[PDB]
């Protein structure tokens, strides 16, 4: 959740 | 000014009292006095009836059919009588009911919008068969990649014939065969610089879910931010899907604004280029259709979409949801002071 | 015994350290050099080599090595070589970011008969999940045609279809993505408690349908009369709904946890009751019933249903389990 979708 | 008991509201003795409505709106009641009067009320409405002609047909005091009536009306149990009205997005209708709005009036806006898929892959594949089954006009695929068999996971719309073709392609293909009412469109692009977004026609909403390169995202923000153009996210890391942020222009915060030594640099970038997430059809399709959700809210404005000013994040290894805060931010060096 | 670093896995500067790993297995490190230390021996596996390898590789303290290997191992950034060897190779790096050996994973799938009894919403898209994935041989059971109000949420129907038989269409739609699947169809709808036993034994049922009401009270008692596992799933509206998975002897059902005149209007209006669909709902329930399917079958990680019936609200950011364990005063068990 702390990164590219 | 007629009134009528919407055919999705549900009732149920409960606890001490009981429940009225299912799903988000549900309320419970505790007073079995006037959750019965609350009954007796709707039960005048299931036929198109005005305030007084219900109240006629209705045997409890004018004062508390009145605080019945109110609470129905609110929570939207009753809705104008013209606001039921055989057609194929006839199942779609309860649901704009539930919130209060005009199916017809919303379905209207769906009509004239237009719609950008970037990329389609696996998001933009459940994307786009949702949101054109819903009654998006215009939809413009955005993709120059092709068709393999590995695809075959999350890309709910190939067949393996497929294979070797345009997912521009097929994807139209499959869409106008389940939908001819409206009108897809393809676009032989692949975002590679920050320079190909101009590539990019205007639209009611860009729905950008392709992940390449690492910070692509980041270039379809700063570039949506001059170009006054409405965006949103959506994708996955690894088991979690994730959806947002959804950008408006002037009334929302953007991607950038809530935002390794010798040696050890070069491993950190050897690491990541080697990275290939670890897809999943039920985290790509949640992601994809929570992402679809919203722009059917946006687009249809009945309804707050979720990922407005937050990136949301859904577990499938265990029950959560949670979202980062990604408001406006006064001290932002893409669309700050 | 080599071992391999994940593909799967990635890393950057964060706060006063760094992350390790996306999604679930995803940990922040305070220590600046604890993290450097942890890159340091990942980077000795993205090539696959042995433990005592790596070590004469990486020129870090014996002691910090075998610490950040344990780590990397126990959250399995790394996995045994011999776990990373196709269609189904897109699914390969999620089993093994769970710590299975992916082929043995496709292996149980692959052997399983899955039940699918509802064929509308949930069933089109849980049907087409499973397929795509591996699971062998999959029961299609409904008695209904094609419409065109259906072309809403029904991901395979298409407007060519209108009017065929349900099984019929998703059963060619199902094989023309996996031709080496083995899919069914029995027309039937379940109208009475004594429709049930007319349903195939399989690994698992997935309770789609939702008419009658009180379909789920009755699947729920039967399908404990017949030791057999299922999973309900559905919607309350704009609620998502997936769960319980009723496992036998192992976890609980939908059963543990006078005015006649109101009662009247209460029935009249209850029965005039229409779902209020919405295909975002009705995907996500889907999803979710297929991810603890493939999970119960794949016996790799935890179904997040068991024992649990859960709801994803789409109104509001929010997700809520009601617990149902294991209960003695039941009326089926
Ligand atoms: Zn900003
Ligand atoms: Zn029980």
């Amino acid at each position: 959740m702390r990164t590219g979708n | 000014m007629d009134y009528i008991l919407g055919r999705y509201v549900k009732i149920a003795r409960y606890g001490s009292g009981g429940l009225v409505g299912g799903g988000g709106k549900e309320q419970y009641v505790e007073n079995l006095v006037l959750w019965e009067n609350i009954i007796k009320t709707a039960y005048c409405f299931i036929t198109p009836s005005s305030y007084t002609a219900a109240l006629e047909t209705a045997n409890i005091p004018e004062k508390d059919f009145s605080n019945c009536f109110r609470f129905l009306k609110e929570n939207f149990f009753i809705i104008p009588g013209e606001y039921n009205n055989n057609n194929r997005y006839s199942r779609n209708f309860l649901h704009y009911q539930s919130y209060g709005a005009n199916p017809v009036l919303v379905q209207d806006k769906l009509k004239n919008a237009k719609v950008v898929i970037l990329g389609c892959g696996g998001i933009g594949n459940h994307v786009s068969v949702i949101l054109a089954t819903s009654g998006i006009g215009e939809i413009i695929l955005i993709d120059n990649d092709q068709i393999e068999n590995t695809n075959l996971t999350r890309q709910v719309l190939f067949s393996e014939d497929d294979v070797g073709k345009n997912k521009t392609e097929v994807i139209k293909r499959e869409l106008l065969k389940r939908n001819s009412e409206i009108s897809v469109s393809e676009i032989a692009l692949n975002i590679n610089d920050y320079t190909d977004l101009h590539k990019v026609p205007e639209a009611d909403i860009w729905v950008v879910s392709a992940d390449h390169p690492f910070n692509l995202i980041n270039w379809v923000n700063k570039y949506c931010v001059r170009a006054n153009q409405p965006y949103i996210n959506a994708g996955y890391v690894n088991d979690i899907a994730v959806f947002g942020p959804l950008y408006v222009p002037g009334k929302t915060g953007c991607y950038e604004c809530q935002k390794e030594k010798e040696n050890i640099d070069h491993k950190i970038k050897l690491i990541n280029s080697r990275f290939k997430p670890a897809t999943f059809a039920p985290v790509n399709n949640v992601a994809a259709a929570l992402c679809a959700a919203d722009v059917i809210k946006f687009i249809g404005k009945y309804s707050e979409p979720l990922s407005l000013n937050k990136r949301i994040g859904i577990w499938s290894d265990e029950i959560k949801i949670h979202s980062q805060n990604m408001g406006r931010s006064p001290v932002c060096s893409v669309c700050g002071n």
